């Protein structure tokens, strides 16, 4: 099947990124607190809805909050700034707030339930968010020879939203605060630029073409 | 999940 894109609201971004964030694959975004990740979850949530000549795939989102990011009020701003109905807006974003890294991954197997029932409906699910995806796996596999079994947790869960992300068309977006192996498709690096500017840069990526975006944060989200 |  086709690889869909997801506007990420700024031309800059998009470009960085072949078009927007893929379906089938996890894009991962890495930096400091600000760094703009978290803006950028939020402004994917909106933009997915959209039909595609105005960036989105006409879906819905799933979040998964592992340390109370999540910001209905900021959802509501970026929709009614880009002159969408913000309670319609909230109705697409289904959200859960993940308690420790297992209940994290029961999250991923119930969402795939609700992603298998929207499947073939007018409004798919085409976006699958999760904040700060390691946030309770550092916290909980901690402290001497901890690395292999937290890494082997990671990757199984990795694997798990892998396969969500290729069996249903969905694009996977996580988020990480900032020599350890990696399973992204896709990592970005996100950090606070001059001017009020966020910079983007991509890790690892040859396949991708050389350079780093520039996006502010906004009323409408992200954008130039 | 739930409805934002
Ligand atoms: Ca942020």
């Amino acid at each position: 099947a086709t690889i869909g894109r997801i506007s990420t609201g700024s031309k800059s971004l998009d470009k960085l990124l072949g078009g927007g964030i893929e379906t089938q694959a996890i894009t991962e975004v890495f930096g400091e607190f600000g760094s703009g990740k978290t803006q950028l979850a939020h402004t994917l949530a909106v933009m997915v809805q959209l039909p595609p000549e105005e960036g989105g795939l006409n879906g819905s989102a799933m979040y998964i909050d592992t340390e109370n990011t999540f910001r209905p009020e900021r959802l509501r701003e970026i929709a009614q700034n880009r002159g969408l109905d913000p309670d319609e807006v909230l109705d697409n974003v289904a959200y859960a707030r993940a308690f420790n890294s297992n209940h994290q991954m029961l999250l991923v197997q119930q969402a795939e339930d609700m992603i298998k029932e929207l499947l073939n409906t007018d409004r798919p699910v085409k976006l699958l968010i999760v904040d700060s995806l390691t946030s309770h796996f550092r916290s909980e596999y901690i402290g001497r020879g901890a690395l292999a079994e937290r890494q082997q947790k990671l990757a199984k869960h990795l694997a798990d939203l892998h396969r969500l992300a290729n069996l249903y068309d969905i694009a996977v977006f996580v988020t990480n605060q900032v020599i350890l192996a990696h399973s992204a498709t896709l990592r970005v690096y996100l950090r606070k630029g001059k001017g009020g500017k966020r910079i983007a840069r991509l890790i690892d990526a040859p396949h991708l073409p050389e350079g780093e975006a520039v996006f502010s944060i906004t009323e409408k989200g992200i954008e130039d | 999940f739930h409805t934002a």
